């Protein structure tokens, strides 16, 4: 329900490739965090108008 | 070290495993403690607390020679993994590694534990080209067939020896009767849950690769006369016949509506196929007889 | 709370059958209908026309 299926693609790539820049397999809610930052977020986060 | 550790201190440690891999840059360290809840992990007695440490280890690996011997530091932890308990066969290397640390030494009895475990676990490992063939492989040794034990086992790669199992454990019993090196003995039958499963798999053994060696004049065998030379009892055989039956890695045909029946290839149903393989190969067979007959009985003829 | 009783573990059962006739029949072809089900641990009982409708 948060406003941040292709970037699911990157979504995945940037959390697990992290993780395994950490370099383990278990996957956190935070990765979600780490594939919703590198992302389309320019101009967070309402045109407020 | 407080207590020497617990449970609590073994979840310490192992979550002090995974962290610094990484925010520690390390090569030897890292490895020999990584190593380090090995016994904490056993200790603790769950075959699969070890796998999934173990899990954890295969992160690890090129560990060959970080000093000059620290693999003959960790190597016996590595195959400590599944020693006496693991799998009889997946034990390739892990049961070989024994082999290269008194082999780097001279030495005669830690040798010999070495050698008479680098060969006495295989006979534990399932039937395989590569247990059969990697056995030879091996061989040429010049410490190891100073042994009468491992020379014995050594013939078994050869029409099973079908021999009386109690001759055997002799052989094999008298190795706990050792005058000298004995630490094969001891990796060997100085075991109980293992070593007492290391005979019983030797029962294994024998019936079964007497199965595989007898398979020549087979279509004709009775299932009591089966027991009688199999050096095991009837109902012993029965069990056997039903493991090695369920297993099914061969195609026999057997029934208790005569008893006599045997482990069987496929018991011949097939068609002229026979016959054209042998009216056709040994007819050629003959041409070739002809042809050789002129060549070689004029050379006998040669001097008249 | 099974909505029907006439098929649920009847089915499971049903295929279990065959399943458990894959074991006493697949180590070899003939054999003796009685301990072929001493296994299934009724030798005559419904073995012989199950395996027949088979």
């Amino acid at each position: 329900a948060r406003p941040d299926g292709a970037d699911i693609n990157s979504i995945c790539q940037e959390s697990g490739m992290l993780a395994v820049r950490e370099n383990r397999y278990i996957v956190l809610a935070k990765d979600f965090e780490k594939a919703y930052k590198t992302v389309i977020k320019k101009d967070e986060q309402e045109h407020e108008f | 070290k407080e207590q020497n550790g617990d449970v609590k201190e073994a979840a310490s440690i192992l979550q002090e495993l995974q962290v610094e891999t990484y925010g520690s840059m390390e090569k030897k360290e890292r490895v020999e403690f990584i190593l380090e809840q090995m016994r904490l992990c056993l200790a603790v007695k769950d075959y699969i607390r070890t796998q999934i440490i173990s899990k954890k280890i295969n992160t690890k690996f090129f560990q060959e020679e970080n000093t000059e011997k620290l693999k003959l530091k960790y190597y016996n932890l590595m195959i400590q993994l599944d020693q006496h308990e693991g799998s009889y066969l997946s034990i390739c290397k892990h049961y070989r590694a024994i082999y290269d640390t008194p082999c780097i030494q001279a030495e005669s009895e830690k040798w010999q534990q070495a050698l008479k475990s680098v060969v006495l676990y295989v006979i534990l490992a399932p039937f395989d080209n590569e247990q059969s063939d990697l056995v030879h492989r091996i061989s040429g040794d010049k410490k190891l067939e100073e042994i009468p034990k491992y020379k014995d086992l050594l013939k078994l790669f050869t029409t099973m020896e079908l021999m009386r199992w109690s001759t055997l454990v002799e052989d094999y019993g008298m190795e706990l009767r050792k005058g000298s090196l004995e630490s094969p003995a001891t990796d060997v039958f100085g075991s109980t849950e293992e070593g007492e499963k290391r005979w019983k798999d030797l029962k294994n053994r024998v019936v079964e690769h007497n199965i595989r060696i007898m398979a020549k004049y087979y279509t004709r065998i009775t299932m009591k006369r089966m027991a009688q030379l199999l050096d095991l009892s009837v109902d012993e055989s029965e069990a056997f016949l039903s493991n090695l039956v369920v297993n099914k890695t061969i195609f026999a045909k057997v029934d208790r509506l005569a008893g006599i029946i045997n482990f069987q290839r496929p018991k011949d149903p097939n068609n002229l196929l026979n016959d054209w393989s042998q009216k056709l190969n040994s007819l050629m067979s003959l041409v070739n007889k002809t042809t050789h007959l002129i060549a070689k009985e004029e050379m006998i003829h040669n001097l008249q | 709370d099974d909505p029907i009783i006439s098929t649920h573990l009847a089915k499971l059962y049903d295929n279990l059958l065959e399943q458990n006739l894959i074991r006493v029949i697949e180590p070899f072809s003939r054999v003796q209908i009685e301990h072929i089900s001493s296994l299934i641990k009724l030798s005559k009982a419904d073995v012989e026309r199950k395996l027949s409708q088979m």
